[PDB]
């Protein structure tokens, strides 16, 4: 359940998320 | 019979995150990286033995060769990792 | 004439107009000019031939006529790219 | 009258092997004699590393909606982070891909 | 001969957008295999391949090949382009040190 | 008033520096500015004189090299004057930035 | 107020602007824009802290206080650097 | 203090090449720095030779690999060539 | 009767040291073991390319009017030779210089 290990390395957070919307595209798409 | 770091991975694994896997070729990675990283202290540590004309590699080599290949941060924490675990095998 | 040579020579050829193109549009290239798919082929056969050189070397060193995939990755290691993922 | 034998990992509280890191440090003809912490030292700090990229690792594939690290998700923790990304420059990470980036001029408009 | 033309930019920006999230090798195996051994042959006669050894070459190759390919980006806009060109290849490769 | 156009002079420095050998950096702001960045790590550092002139050797073959990189930039940018970001340009390909 | 700091800070500009147009020089370039000189100090800043921490950590690995040429010499060598002349 | 280096036998094979040609101490000091370098070179690509064949000894064999690989192109045509008779000379005596 | 103490670089016919290589090879922690003909061949390498790069500096300090060989002889010597800029291309000589080399662009139009 919860970890028993962290890092005390001071990052920033990351947005690891690679997945992408082409809804900014959609004025030379459909409109 | 084929002398891996695997088990020792996925221990780790299962300490930082318990309900995550892992896959075979993300396990060959992290062994290759594990002995990448082995076998670049470890010429490290052998250099500056050989620079300093001593016949023996200490945990001050093994230090000293993590404080000049490891960058910022990681360094200083991989060094404070080694001696807590230096200071734990020693008392004990 | 039917008959021909079994050997073939256009195989950097093979390595087409969509694959440069694939692998520009995944280093972020937006627009590509027509010469450059001849000078990659020239890059890529310079890059392989200098990789695969020190692979066979690794290989006629251990007395063997089979380029394992360790010593291509020796090779890949000596000239500073190591790849993981295939030395375990 | 031989004691309980126990592991110098579990002396050191580590779970990286001390003894294989000990013997390869002996056969791997780094030094003539080899120390007894220093074992000790350098599993503690691949342990460490290994902890680090695990983690990041597993917060990739979190965020990914996925319960199994793959090789995407090892080279997005490397290059996401600047010192692991440099400590690992000049290394190729097998079925992993690059970071997505676009250059701000290649964009139509605001 | 249908209407709504795509402007030209958008579909290269789409298969940017695409091309970077995946992960597969984006050249074919066999073309590939055929340049490896022609290659080989060269060096010595009579060689067998590994699959795996020809699989590492192309993750070498193709990875070689995307980084060179982001540097030549990097000399097409510093030179206020946005087509590539040989010349951003030659500079990026004389930077680089391989034809210095 | 005897005055010679911009450039040939450049020119004449060029031809004059690729063929001479010394040091192009004054050896005691070189040996201040060592002795500066080392006292940020460890203080009460000593010095050999021949750390100090290999340190400033190797300071000028980098910066010769980063300045050969620097014009190779600036020429395939149709420029004779080299701009930051020719030198941003020549370390980011050379990998010491990005 | 005749009393100030005994130590100096600006030694950075003690690397001059005449110093720089030299090593341009001997680089091959002909013109040099104003904004040139303080980019070039700072890639000598960052060069210098890079080598020097590497030297001072091999100097302080031998419990020395001084830094010898041989030290430098490592430091250099272990970043790809390798320097002939001052030993080894 | 004896302090070895190669400077006496650079000074003879540079009285070979050019017999009537000195040579400065700055330049003995590359010269030597030279030869330290590529002799880590050789034997540090021949121990991974070894090391990776599983062998526990270093030959000529892995030294003549160890050439193929760092010395780029003729420059290590020759010296396989320029090596081997010489072990081969030294067959014919030891 | 002791056959006069040959060395092995005569018998090899060489004029760099056998001896010193095979004892710097024994005691530089490469193996555990060094064979015989190991540091004859790796002499003559050492020999044949320390003549290689003093032919072209004994040549670089003629073209120059020089009877003595410079740090700036030698680097004409190593940048001007296609294979030896590939061995030292990483390698900076002290007190050495660059080749003279002005880009045509900058060159004057007549």
């Amino acid at each position: 359940k919860i970890p028993t290990r962290f890092s005390n390395r001071q990052n920033k957070t990351v947005n690891y998320n690679i997945d992408y919307s082409d809804d900014d595209l959609l004025e030379s798409e459909d409109d | 019979r084929k002398e891996s770091y695997a088990i020792y991975v996925y221990k780790v694994l299962k300490q930082v995150h318990p309900d995550t896997g892992i896959s075979c070729k993300a396990m060959s990675i992290m062994n290759s990286f594990v002995n990448d990283v082995f076998e670049r202290i470890a010429g490290e540590a052998s250099r500056l033995a050989h620079y300093n004309k001593r016949s023996t590699i200490t945990s001050r080599e093994i230090q000293t060769a993590v404080r000049l290949l490891l960058p910022g941060e990681l360094a200083k924490h991989a060094v404070s990792e080694g001696t807590k675990a230096v200071t734990k095998y020693t008392s004990a | 004439a039917k008959r021909h040579r079994k050997v073939l020579r256009d195989n950097i050829q093979g390595i087409t107009k969509p694959a440069i193109r694939r692998l520009a549009r995944r280093g972020g290239v937006k627009r590509i000019s027509g010469l450059i798919y001849e000078e990659t082929r020239g890059v890529l056969k310079v890059f392989l031939e200098n990789v695969i050189r020190d692979a066979v070397t690794y290989t006629e060193h251990a007395k063997r006529k089979t380029v394992t995939a360790m010593d291509v990755v020796y090779a890949l290691k000596r000239q500073g790219r190591t790849l993981y993922g295939f030395g375990g | 009258t031989r004691a309980k034998a126990k592991t110098r990992s579990s002396r050191a509280g580590l779970q990286f092997p001390v003894g294989r890191v000990h013997r390869l440090l002996r056969k791997g003809n780094y030094a003539e004699r080899v120390g007894a912490g220093a074992p000790v030292y350098l599993a503690a700090v691949l342990e460490y590393l290994t902890a680090e990229i695990l983690e990041l690792a597993g917060n990739a594939a979190r965020d990914n909606k996925k319960t199994r690290i793959i090789p995407r998700h090892l080279q997005l923790a490397v290059r996401n982070d600047e010192e692991l990304n440099k400590l690992l420059g000049r290394v190729t990470i097998a079925q992993g891909g690059v970071l997505p980036n676009i250059q701000s001029v290649l964009l139509p408009k605001k | 001969k249908k209407p709504h033309r795509y402007r030209p930019g958008t579909v290269a920006l789409r298969e940017i957008r695409r091309y970077q999230k995946s992960t597969e090798l984006l050249i074919r195996k066999l073309p590939f295999q055929r340049l490896v051994r022609e290659i080989a042959q060269d060096f010595k006669t009579d060689l067998r391949f590994q699959s795996s050894a020809v699989m590492a070459l192309q993750e070498a190759s193709e990875a070689y090949l995307v980084a060179l390919f982001e540097d030549t980006n990097l000399c097409a806009i510093h030179a206020k382009r946005v087509t590539i060109m040989p010349k951003d290849i030659q500079l990026a490769r004389r930077i680089r040190g391989e034809r210095a």
